[PDB]
């Protein structure tokens, strides 16, 4: 009844929570940690996939996609980039996670705030692999048995089944179980090290925060996977083989964890939640 | 969330001996150092019993731990009335894996050594 | 077009006038004889801002597609508001009056169990009108067109009298009231040097004094073009109408916004229930 | 913000005559109470209200003169026949607000040194 409204409710959430997250750590100086470069990556993502919440909204009512090749070439894309760009800036939040607690000395000179955006922007290049040929192989084609105009990446005709289940097992594989399995060996090291380990680094407060971060993206990271992977098998079930809601179903879990995002962080870290109340309600 | 128990202070003689027992108890994740200080320190030993002495314990104290009952164990020798002192037990905990490293002090026990025999 | 902004301000008097009124509640601290009129105030801004859909399915379908007994309990919720919001404007503007100019008795006269005894007397006074408007609001089928109406309903006349009669008792006196208060405590803000002889009250009452002031100024602005609309065309330009509604359903849900930005201890409840 | 200007101390014999001034610049609505102030040093000297009220030291009275300019804003105290016992630091007050809706104010100012020789 009221559901055209609680979708407007998410999508100014994550279009304005990421923005204020990513407007954070540009500005402020204090907010320029490794781990908060990786956010400010994981938020502009987040941000591009909620400016498609309502192109994705219409064609939920309307059924048939009815804007031009040139947007869907660009929501096409901005989302290609997406879902490459997050997971694999959550899988080096977590294995820059594993480098800080379990190798401490090394992490000296291997985790700068430098190094962590020059690893932002290589994620960008190999998310423009698939990101650029969107944009060139986007376009709409009216459906066969339909007559509703869908929009897709076109490929060629002569051999597509094979070359869609092929991508399909590589999406699911390279950007949805690679990148998951990286995380897991990262975070039981981890939890190896924190269960027995008296002190991270030298000072109480860096083995505070060690600990302390660590935890926060182990939260991030627990939401992704919690949204993300029921969209993911469904992809891959109805490629292997019908009044269907599940397919918007799975892709409202992912647009919350798009908007979520902002939310965890600003819970989640006493810097974050100390920032955020020293920039709206200045005292 | 951390309560600790002493015993074994008072008054006693010069080149009498005494034994400290400290033990741990709250709602605690792990353990990691224990210890007696008086502030400077007397005797400290870690989970894997590796133990540590101030320089003015000449080999007369020696530090136990009961890991199973979180529990630390100081056998003074030979005491002298230059040890007079309060000795306070220290107890490193975590109240949980990604908490904080924080130590609880205890309430301190006395020790009165005097003139001799 | 773009209709999510509709959304993105209901969402915000509704949360936002629903936390200024629990953290008055909650937290002593700020149990005010100021803070008892905006909590009146942010009552009615809530039951106000639940009528949003209502008004936005109106504005596509172009006709009433809820019952009678949904028909009038929004014309009810309407004037209840519409009264109860300027009533407690003009009494925050009496009090704060007091509050300024007649320091030494407002020491009995500014308690904050006084301040809620004259906001029961002010839902009193305007429930009385949204009663009325139970009985005289109804649904009914335009003449020609196929279309339901949700309005007040026997003479074209007593609907241009009421609604005179509304103009000058819920806007033309209250505004006059509050002109004059102001009037004469600008005066002596200007030409008294300590208010009420500590130094601490002397801020307060005159920090709070422009909270009120912009909280009115704001209102007139809003209700303004919509007041001066009903009474333009009683004597017989849509798009405009909805743009005088805009303004008023925007005021409902900017006063939260407003304590935060002028009310320091209000900036300082919504720090640490938001980010404790 | 406002900024109290001090002039007129310093290194004098006794029996000499100096003149201290102050001036209140700066966002200033209103100006109320302005003043000389010299164990705990705080102590009463000369202090002009913006009337004209005046009220000087159980000390200085008969000696020293004050005088305000509520035209600039500044106030000016004209000392006569100094002792050695008038040797300490002159600091200078102000109560002002900066707006109609703004709190009252105490502001000083760095202070002034005079020395009388003996
Ligand atoms: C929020 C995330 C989960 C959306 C964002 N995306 C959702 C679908 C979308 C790309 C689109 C584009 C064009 C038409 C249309 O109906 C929908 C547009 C609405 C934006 N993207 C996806 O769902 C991902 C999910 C996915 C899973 C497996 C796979 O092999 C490829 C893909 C690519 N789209
Ligand atoms: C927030 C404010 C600006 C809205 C509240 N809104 C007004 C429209 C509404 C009453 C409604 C109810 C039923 C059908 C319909 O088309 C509209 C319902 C959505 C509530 N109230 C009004 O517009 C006020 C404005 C006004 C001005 C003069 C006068 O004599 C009577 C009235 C009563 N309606
Ligand atoms: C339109 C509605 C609100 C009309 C309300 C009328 C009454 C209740 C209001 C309107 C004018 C108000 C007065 C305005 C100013 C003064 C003078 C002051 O020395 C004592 C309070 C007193 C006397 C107020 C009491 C309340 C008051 C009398």
């Amino acid at each position: 009844v009221i559901i055209t409204a609680v979708y407007s409710v998410v999508f100014v959430v994550g279009l304005v929570g990421n923005s204020l997250v990513m407007f954070v750590i540009i500005r402020y100086t204090k907010m320029k940690t490794a781990t908060n470069i990786y956010i400010f990556n994981l938020a502009l993502a987040d941000a591009l996939v909620t400016t498609t919440m309502p192109f994705q909204s219409t064609v939920y009512l309307m059924n048939s996609w009815p804007f031009g090749d040139v947007l869907c070439k660009i929501v096409l894309s901005i989302d290609y980039y997406n879902m490459f760009t997050s997971i694999f800036t959550l899988t080096m939040m977590s294995v820059d996670r594993y480098i800080a607690v379990c190798h401490p000395v090394k992490a000296l000179d291997f985790r700068t705030p430098l190094k962590a955006k020059i690893i932002n922007i290589c994620i960008w290049l190999l998310s423009s692999s698939v990101g650029i040929s969107a944009i060139v192989l986007g376009g709409t084609k009216v459906r066969e048995d339909v007559d509703v105009i869908e929009c897709s990446l076109q490929f060629p005709d002569d051999d597509y089944s094979w070359w869609d289940l092929f991508m399909k097992i590589c999406v699911f594989i390279f950007a949805f179980v690679i990148p998951v399995l990286i995380i897991i060996v990262c975070y039981t090291l981890m939890i190896l090290r924190l269960k027995s380990v008296r002190l991270l680094s030298g000072s109480r407060e860096k083995d505070r925060n060690l600990r302390r971060i660590t935890r926060l993206v182990l939260v991030v990271v627990a939401v992704f996977v919690v949204c993300w992977t029921p969209i993911h098998i469904f992809i891959l079930v109805e490629a292997l083989g019908a009044a269907l809601s599940s397919y918007y179903f799975c892709i409202a879990l992912g647009y919350t964890n798009s908007s979520l995002n902002p939310i965890l962080y600003a819970f989640l870290d006493e810097n974050f939640k100390r920032c955020f109340r020293d920039f709206c309600f200045p005292l | 969330q951390v309560q600790l128990q002493e015993s074994g202070g008072g008054l006693v003689q010069a080149g009498e001996s005494l034994r400290l027992s400290c033990a741990a108890s709250g709602t605690i994740f792990r353990l990691y150092d224990m210890g007696w200080y008086r502030r400077e320190l007397v005797a400290s030993i870690t989970s894997g019993g590796s133990t540590k002495y101030g320089d003015s314990v000449k080999g007369r104290f020696t530090i136990s731990r009961d890991n199973a009952k979180n529990t630390v164990y100081l056998q003074m020798s030979s005491l002298k009335p230059e040890d007079t002192a309060v000795y306070y037990c220290n107890a490193e905990y975590r109240t949980g894996i990604w908490e904080e490293l924080l130590d609880g002090w205890g309430q301190g026990t006395q020790v009165t050594v005097s003139s001799h025999h």
